[PDB]
């Protein structure tokens, strides 16, 4: 009952909705990160930096 | 073929007499849960073996509801037990699995 | 007698970028839906703020 | 240059099985297999099984289910299809020529081992309400209808569509027992286009030997005649007034098919006064405008139609009659040139030429003389049968159509359509 | 006719508690869905009397 | 009703020191919490349709 | 046997040659005992005024009625008593007037044509005839609900634009054009550079050739001088027309964004992919296991009584979309199943549906020219629009490139995001607003 | 001469997988068109003429 | 319509004079299917001013008096003109209508032009009736007479 889902046109679906799948994730986390404020990503980042340190 | 084959039988024999649904007067696959692939086989069925399926489920949750046994000449007996579905079901499942394959390529 | 039916003008209404029967509108498209929806951008921006 | 042809091959196996194929070098195939199983072989007790099973072409066969024979078709891009006439169905199935053996398999399955499993056949019966509903929206369909009931007791009688009362009626025993006795090898052809002899020749002597229905065109149709009468209002009256003909491929056939062009079948000019039409000359001169008038020309094995068929306005509807038959009065008392039955015989020869251009139309009419009279005949040799009819011929055959014991359907608002009697 | 059926509140009422077709034959073990009900209710209204005070 | 036993052994140990039987029977009780309804009342129904030829 | 590749390789070069006039004149040649000549215009409709629209259609009209050389139905007898058929057809773009004749009438063929396309007495008389036959021809056409839906969805696609109008024109046109109105775009569009002559079947191309130099020579003459134009390019809106009338049983629907036209090379593409979406009509068998995920549908929640894919294709520009006739209630989910297949397209199409869609084209396209009458139109239209015959082996090369890359991008360019014309007719309270029409030509999971 | 229809006359039906259900035959409408308020239908409880299967590059 | 067609008789004796009459005793009892939805007020206002006329009719009364009904009559039913004659005149013709089915049991009716009301002509075939045989009389009766 797992199985049905196994075959060539599948592999292409899942092709197909990969660059959509992972800029859903860039979404995502971008996402995450600011509306935390997050620390150890946003240290990184060349404007956004002068908000705690100083 | 050999004597080992009949306490395999015997073994089966017991279970559905433990499992109890010959009781109420139930045959096999009227116990079998109504999925997709069970619906469409029921749907499949003759006018004959509908109306005696529902007559049959019609009594158990008649007892059911008393909760009451038939009397015990009235069980369905485990050689008798009739699998009047399985040949629909089997049909419905070879379809549904062609289907399946087509979907693949 | 269907054939008596025209559209009515919409010049007033139309874009100007849209004003020529005699040109494609296949170009303007783009600046067009980009300039509505970057509103629609610039509206979440603010809003998620 | 395109080049050398190929000839038509063709060969009547010891069972009575037809098989002809063209090596046209054509990017696309035809396979035809026709039968003699038409709407005339139902009875009182089946009728409208001719019907149901034309519309039950995809239900599930022996290996293979009916989503495969869908699935399996479309996936090529192939094409399958049944036309009944009244004496015969016609499976034909087109598609590129790197695809003729699966949709072959496919063909022979459909034919020779459909299942007409309860619950498929139970599905399709409100198709057959649907496919009559389309159909009848044509008055011509009614009109042809109520013709043959009413010229026969009999066999052509019957209606290609299933009767009201019959619709959910039709069991999967009827069709199983259909196929059995008329889907069997003596009454069987089967048509090749761009396939091979060998590879047809093949295929039937491997999957098409079934002896042992039913023998005989054999029923043999009982002309009777008489009158069916539908009030309407529809805008306008359909008419059609026909007497026994002659049976197709006799002589007195062809005869009849010059007699029709004399008079006159469909246009050849859009938008024409049709100048050359007998009829419609002889209608118009008496009636100010919307009319038709054509010719009507049913051939059967055994049997056939000849007459006319009006459309007119409901008060115009016996002025417009009445013209048409005196019109046929006139040439059966003997009013014909030689150029007007010379341009009969050319709009006749055209026509035919015509209507086997194409793969569609070739394939039918092979088909449809295998069947008819278990020959090819080329298209010279039916030019040259077609010069054969003298003009008495043509004469003949008004006369034999204005002494004849009448056949007439009519709807619409009848009350100005006349009644035989009135004739 | 019979406004039980037909009116919009009511309607929710009896499709619900009226004449919604039950099995002939469900048993005591059916019985503790109005039973969490009760006991959600009844909390609810010792509750509110509690809160009063507390 | 050996998860139902189960639960009531369960019920019985955190209501009960942790401490030297306690503990171990108290672990024991844990796996087979998990073990019933992961593995073995699968196994089960499986075998159950077995012995039905279903 | 041949193999299909093999195949395409046999039929014949359409041959083509100019006359010192510029009229094109153009064979394929076969076996058959039976031919389709004529003549293939660049006349319009696209070409018409306001003030003379109708006219192309009026001139259709006129043209079998006599000429000079051949006064009234003596043209008709002449057809007639040779037993073959005279046709025209008149589209926004394009005249054609063709016989079907046996090949040993090639001569009187050919020397009719000439006749009607040069020496067309237009006489008062019969103009005022056709008048009252085409307001009559009107009024038929306002019961054609599909005939109405396409010229609604022209209307409002192309507002603004030539491309807007019917052919036939509107009523008060017909009932005002003058004979000089007549002879004025006769004069103007009937010139040499403009016109085929296509013929197909058994015939030699030098006989043909011939009979061009004998009965076409001086039309253009000297000529064409001052005022030629070419057509403008036409705007494209979208935009939407509902005509509603819960008096009519059934609505109908037609839907498209713009396509590219007749030369762009992504046609082939567009055509595979409308392919996978086909068409549904409640007479066809097999339902339920339809291929077409909307013809499934259609067929198993009955959501229709027909659709139909198309790709309409003007001079630099098109209509590609769907027209469906409906209960309704039912406007709505036919509506969403269509978007839905659109846009399943643009962004995941997959691989044997692509399969499936060259296919249905391979077969519609060699099914399609079949006869000397389909083959001499092929002629006949590809001339005006190509320059050449494509030939088939070619078609089949642009065909076997497409695959679901070549899918779902030429399908994203034309489709995603993207403002259609809509139009509708018959009772349709339940059309979905244009909003809602629109915010289905995207995904926001996309 | 033997094509029992398209001897031009009586009825054939065509049903079909994929192209639409046809009549046949030769009755006129024909030179009826053509005089006129002759409508009909085109659309209605129904089905689509000529019809497909019938295309282009 | 639906509720008189579940007798097969009905259809039949429809169908009978169709078949017996051209004209207008051929007309049907009862609405044919394509009127149905079709029939104007209009038509029933020209109906009843053609045909509810005073030469057209009669007033029985049971158990009123002769005084009262009269008086009624001269008051309420002074309607002048329509129509005169019974009088399209009935135009006998002949011929059948079959009914294919499968109802359990041919129905069939079979008949010639006879004569008309009150005509001596019309007791003759009155007589012939009852020698050939009418209803039963007897209750499940073998009919003896018959
Ligand atoms: C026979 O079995 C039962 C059902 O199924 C057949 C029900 O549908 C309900 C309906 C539930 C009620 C009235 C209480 C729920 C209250 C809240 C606030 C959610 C009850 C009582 C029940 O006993």
């Amino acid at each position: 009952m797992l199985t049905r889902f196994l075959g060539p046109r599948y592999r292409q679906l899942a092709r197909n909705w990969v660059p959509t799948a992972s800029l859903w994730g860039a979404v995502g986390a971008v996402g995450l990160v600011w509306a935390t404020d997050w620390r150890l990503i946003l240290d990184w980042v060349p404007y956004i930096n002068g908000k705690f340190k100083k | 073929v050999s004597a080992s084959s009949r306490w395999l039988e015997g073994i089966r024999k017991w279970y559905y007499n433990a499992a109890g649904f010959n009781k109420l007067g139930l045959m096999r696959d009227d116990t079998i849960h109504e999925n997709d692939d069970v619906k469409e086989a029921i749907r499949r069925l003759p006018e004959n073996l509908y109306d005696d399926r529902v007559f049959r489920i019609k009594r158990a949750l008649d007892l059911s509801m008393r909760q009451q046994i038939l009397p015990k000449e009235q069980w369905t007996k485990y050689e008798e037990d009739k699998s009047y579905l399985e040949p629909y079901l089997k049909e419905v499942i070879r379809e549904r699995k062609e289907r399946e394959e087509w979907a693949k390529k | 007698s269907h054939t008596d039916i025209k559209v009515p003008d919409f010049s007033d209404y139309r874009r100007p970028e849209v004003l020529d029967s005699t040109k494609s509108s296949k170009e303007s498209s783009e600046a067009r839906k980009g300039f509505s929806y970057l509103v629609t951008a610039t509206t979440t921006v603010g809003v998620a703020y | 240059v395109p080049p050398h042809p190929q000839d038509l091959e063709f060969t009547r196996l010891p069972n009575g099985l037809v098989i002809a194929s063209l090596e046209n070098y054509a990017p696309a195939s035809r396979i035809g297999l026709f039968i003699k199983a038409g709407s005339r072989y139902e009875n009182s007790n089946n009728l409208g099984t001719s019907h149901l099973l034309r519309l039950a072409s995809s239900l599930t066969t022996k290996g293979a289910s009916s989503f495969k024979i869908t699935r399996g078709i479309e996936a090529v891009g192939g094409k399958l299809s049944v036309t009944s006439t009244r004496e015969n169905m016609a499976y034909t199935v087109e598609c590129l020529r790197d695809d003729v053996d699966i949709l072959m398999e496919f063909l022979l399955n459909v034919t020779t081992a459909p299942e007409f499993r309860r619950w498929e056949v139970a599905a399709l019966q409100p198709q057959l309400r649907i496919d009559k509903a389309v159909a009848l929206q044509n008055p011509q369909a009614h009109v042809i209808e109520n013709l043959h009931a009413a010229a026969y007791r009999n066999a052509l009688a019957n209606s290609l569509y299933c009767p009201d009362y019959r619709i959910g009626k039709v069991t999967p025993v009827e069709l199983h027992d259909y196929v059995q006795n008329h889907f069997t090898s003596a009454r069987m052809a089967l048509i090749g286009l761009g396939v091979s002899h060998p590879v047809l020749k093949q295929v039937a002597e491997q999957f098409l030997n079934i002896r042992g229905g039913l023998g005989l065109s054999g029923a043999k149709a009982k002309y009777h005649g008489g009158e069916i009468r539908e009030q309407n209002g529809d805008s306008l009256v359909h008419a059609a007034l026909v007497a026994e003909s002659a049976a197709i491929g006799s002589a007195e056939a062809n005869a009849f098919s010059v007699l029709q062009h004399v008079l006159g079948a469909g246009p050849h000019v859009k938008r024409g006064s049709n100048a050359t039409s007998s009829l419609y000359q002889a209608v118009a001169k008496g009636v100010h405008q919307p009319f038709d008038v054509s010719a009507f020309n049913a051939s059967y094995s055994d049997s056939g139609l000849f007459g006319f068929y009006t459309i007119s306005q409901a008060a115009s509807a016996g002025d417009v009659i009445k013209a048409a038959y005196n019109q046929v009065k006139t040439i059966a008392q003997g009013n014909l040139s030689n150029p007007d039955v010379q341009a009969a015989k050319n709009k006749l020869k055209a026509g035919y030429l015509m209507s086997v251009e194409s793969s569609e139309g070739f394939l039918d009419e092979v088909g449809s003389q295998a069947l008819a009279a278990g020959s090819y005949t080329p298209p010279s040799t039916v030019l040259q049968q077609i010069d054969a009819v003298a003009d008495a011929d043509v004469i003949n055959a008004a006369k034999k159509f204005v002494s004849g014991r009448k056949s007439m359907a009519a709807s619409g608002n009848l009350g100005h359509t006349p009644f035989i009697d009135e004739l | 006719t019979n406004i039980r059926k037909s009116h919009p509140l009511m309607k929710i009422v009896n499709n619900a508690f009226i004449d919604l077709p039950a099995p002939s034959n469900i048993s005591s073990w059916w019985n503790f869905g109005s039973l969490l009900g009760i006991c959600l209710i009844l909390q609810i209204l010792t509750g509110l009397f509690l809160a009063m005070h507390y | 009703w050996a998860l139902v036993a189960d639960l009531l052994t369960l019920t019985w140990i955190g209501g009960q020191p942790v401490e030297h039987p306690y503990i171990t029977i108290g672990q024991l009780a844990s796996v087979l919490y998990f073990l019933l309804i992961l593995v073995l009342m699968p196994t089960a129904g499986t075998i159950e349709n077995k012995l039905l030829k279903w | 046997t041949a193999t299909y590749a093999q195949a395409l390789q046999s039929v014949p070069e359409t041959q083509v040659s100019q006359l010192d006039n510029g009229l094109r004149v153009a064979s394929e040649q076969s076996s058959q005992p039976t031919c389709t000549v004529g003549v293939w215009i660049d006349a319009g409709s696209r070409y018409e005024s306001e003030k003379n629209n109708g006219a192309g259609y009026f001139v259709e009209h006129l043209a079998f009625k006599g000429t000079k050389n051949r006064p009234g139905n003596a043209l008709e007898k002449e057809v007639e008593s040779m037993g073959a058929h005279l046709n025209a057809y008149s589209t926004r773009e394009h005249t054609a007037y063709y016989i079907k004749a046996l090949s040993k009438d090639l001569p009187k063929a050919v020397e009719l044509l000439a006749d009607i396309v040069q020496n067309c007495s237009l006489e008062d008389s019969q103009i005022e005839k056709e008048r009252d036959v085409i307001l009559q021809e009107l009024q038929e056409n306002d019961t054609s609900m599909r005939d109405v839906v396409f010229n609604y969805l022209h209307a409002t696609a192309f507002q603004g634009t030539p491309l807007a109008q019917s052919v036939e024109g509107p009523s008060e046109n017909v009932r005002k054009l003058s004979r000089a109105d007549l002879t004025e775009y006769l004069s103007r569009h009937y010139k040499a550079p403009r016109m085929v002559l296509a013929a197909a079947g058994g015939l030699e191309h030098r006989q043909l050739l011939d009979l061009a130099q004998k009965h076409f020579s001086g039309l253009s003459g000297t000529y064409d001088e001052d005022a030629v134009p070419t057509l403008s390019p036409c705007r494209f809106t979208g935009s939407q027309i509902c005509h509603r009338e819960d008096g009519l049983p059934l609505a109908h629907v037609a839907i498209a964004v713009e396509g590219p036209g007749w030369a762009h090379p992504d046609n082939v593409a567009l055509q595979v992919a409308n392919a996978i979406i086909g068409h549904y009509d409640c007479t066809y068998g097999g339902g339920a296991h339809l291929s077409s995920p909307l013809a499934s549908i259609a067929a198993t929640n009955k959501l229709c009584q027909s659709f139909q894919t198309f790709n309409i294709c003007y001079a630099d520009t098109g209509l590609l979309g769907a027209h469906f006739v409906c209960d309704h209630m039912s406007i709505d989910d036919m509506m969403f199943v269509l978007q839905g297949q659109w846009m399943r397209l643009c962004t995941s199409a997959t691989e044997s549906e692509v399969l499936r869609g060259k296919n249905l084209l391979r077969n519609a396209l060699v099914s399609h020219l079949d006869g000397t009458t389909p083959v001499c139109e092929d002629i006949g239209r590809s001339l005006l629009t190509y320059g050449r015959r494509i030939p088939l082996a070619e078609w089949e090369s642009r065909i076997a490139e497409v695959d679901a890359r070549v899918v779902r991008e030429v399908c994203s360019k034309y489709f995603y995001d993207q403002c259609p014309a809509v139009a509708g007719f018959g009772p349709i309270e339940q059309l979905p607003d244009y909003n809602r029409i629109r915010s289905g030509m995207f995904w926001l999971r996309f | 001469m033997l094509s029992v229809a398209a001897r031009s006359g009586p009825f054939a039906p065509v049903l079909s997988a994929t192209s639409r259900g046809v009549a046949g035959a030769l009755r006129p409408l024909v030179q009826a068109a053509v005089p006129a308020t002759s409508e009909s239908p085109v659309l209605d409880l129904k089905r689509s003429v000529l019809c497909r299967e019938s295309l282009r590059g």
